[PDB]
């Protein structure tokens, strides 16, 4: 076991509506991005951002 | 003394409370939970990792034939290859064309990297439940120790006894079986030990990382070496450890449910905010003041200056007071209507002070308790320009929360006149009724 430098994804713009969270993805590598509700239904996303 | 209560199971919202004991001045109490931890009673079941094929130096029986023998070795293979004329860095190994036999041998074994790169299989069965408790009352300093949610143990902070009551919900986000790779938790229903299959999460099972028994199961057989070549060639299903580190999909620390969040040292959900958490603490005696040596507050008169139903602590109240023998006095709101975010007030013989609170009603209305006395502030709030913030809610809305005077307004009217219709329209009936009865007598 050691530790490994992973790479720092670039800091995404963020944009507020009402109830709306708007994320601007702009990767460098194939980047996860995952989300869920802190409610009684998680309702989970998981996707791989390749591109802007 | 002895102050019971339900909290909410949340964690960094703090909850507060005036203790009263009859003939002292309220004492405020202030509980806030530093973190909750969900930990269930685990059993490892068997330990999954890559395998490693060891494939002993072949038999070459030159002008003859060996046979195969059974041995204790994992998924062993063990295979006579007659007709062989293998060929080395020195010329024909063999002196005879056909008569001789190469024995293959192979066996599984669990890889070096098994040792630290492997994935544990539990069993999770109803364990304990764990909190760090943050407490301040009256004078003293902010005090925590961890306690057991579970009602009975009682814990001993700052000179206070707290038992905390069990949670209202039993929920926990872990299934009765669960795989523990890395930092992750993922809710997975492995084979039973002896049944994984290959290519599969559990084609290779250890009941643990040092033991002496190991299962495998993949499709190792055995091929003919290639014409005049010393090797042993074989065949296999790639490993279903590597697969499923592939196809591991989503893990719990990211699909729990209430914001759980997962550790492992011991695994443990921590800061699930499910139901509430009956309380119960002991103050102690010497904690509270006669209310003859107290300040005495009168004249009280709450006026709201600027309020705001956002997350923050968007209200703000100015209270004119009267009193005498100047010094602090605790604030505390009892109701749900507003969080009050002052703790206490230092009151002079006579002016005004100010308060801090957060509430999601549109027309808040809420008692405001100033040690002794207790004065009713009411107002208009504006809605919040924020539309997304990064902090939770420091108030509770209501189901009426949201309802308007002016909506409360049309619901009065369309209620009060499609009542009125229907009464008005019974009314007439009953009265021409009447009539026609005296008409006929
Ligand atoms: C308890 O709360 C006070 C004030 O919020 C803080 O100074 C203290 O560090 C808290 N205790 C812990 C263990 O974080």
């Amino acid at each position: 076991k050691a530790k490994c430098i992973a790479t720092l994804a670039p800091e995404p713009l963020v944009e507020h509506k009402h109830r709306t969270l708007i994320l601007h993805l702009h990767p460098d590598h194939p980047t996860l991005l995952t989300t869920r509700s802190l409610g009684s239904d998680a309702n989970p996303t998981r996707q791989w951002i390749e591109r802007p | 003394y002895e102050h019971t209560a339900v909290m909410p199971n949340k964690v960094g919202i703090p909850y507060k409370a005036l203790v009263e004991r009859p003939g002292y001045a309220p004492v405020h109490l202030q509980i806030q939970l530093v973190n909750t931890r969900i930990i269930p009673s685990t059993n490892l079941e068997y330990i999954t990792c890559k395998y490693k094929t060891k494939v002993p130096s072949p038999v070459v029986k030159c002008c003859g034939a060996t046979q195969c023998t059974s041995k204790p070795h994992p998924d062993y293979q063990c295979q006579v290859f007659s007709g062989v004329y293998p060929f080395m860095y020195g010329g024909a190994y063999c002196f005879c064309d056909t008569e001789n036999t190469q024995m293959s041998e192979a066996y599984v074994e669990r890889s070096e990297e098994c040792s630290i790169d492997h994935a544990k299989a539990y069993k999770v069965h109803t364990g304990t439940v764990q909190a760090m408790v943050n407490i301040t009352y009256g004078s003293v300093s902010w005090r925590s120790a961890d306690v057991y949610v579970n009602g009975e143990t009682p814990a001993k902070i700052g000179d206070a006894k707290l038992i905390i009551g069990p949670l209202s919900s039993a929920w926990s986000p872990f299934d009765n079986k669960v795989v523990v790779y890395g930092h992750e938790v993922y809710n997975y229903d492995f084979p039973e030990y002896g049944t994984g299959k290959a290519g599969s999460f559990g084609d290779l099972q250890s009941r643990t990382s040092t033991s002496n028994d190991l299962y495998a199961n993949t499709n190792l057989k055995l091929q003919r070496p290639q014409a005049g070549i010393v090797h042993t060639p074989f065949t296999q299903v790639p490993s279903g450890f590597e697969r499923w580190k592939k196809d591991k999909g989503a893990p719990l620390n990211d699909v729990a449910p209430f914001g759980c969040s997962i550790a492992l040292e011991p695994l443990r959900a921590e800061n699930c905010a499910v139901g509430s958490i009956p309380i119960s603490i002991d103050i102690p005696d010497a904690a509270f003041t006669r209310i003859s040596e107290t300040p005495t507050v009168s004249d009280l008169e709450c006026k709201i200056t600027e309020c705001t139903y956002a997350f923050d602590f968007g209200g703000i109240a100015t209270v004119a007071y009267k009193s005498s023998k100047a010094g602090n006095c605790p604030i505390h709101s009892p109701s749900g209507v507003a969080v009050i975010k002052e703790n206490d007030v230092t009151l002079a013989e006579s002016g005004s002070f100010t308060f801090h609170f957060s509430t999601a009603n549109i027309h808040p209305a809420f008692k405001l308790q100033v040690c002794t006395s207790a004065v009713t502030c009411k107002g208009d709030c504006k809605p919040p320009k924020d539309h997304i913030v990064d902090y939770a809610a420091q108030h509770t809305e209501s189901f009426t929360s949201a309802i308007s005077a002016t909506a409360w307004s049309w619901i009065k009217v369309l209620v009060g006149g499609t009542s009125a219709f229907i009464v008005l329209g019974l009314i007439a009936t009953a009265v021409v009724a009447l009539v026609l009865f005296f008409h006929r007598h």
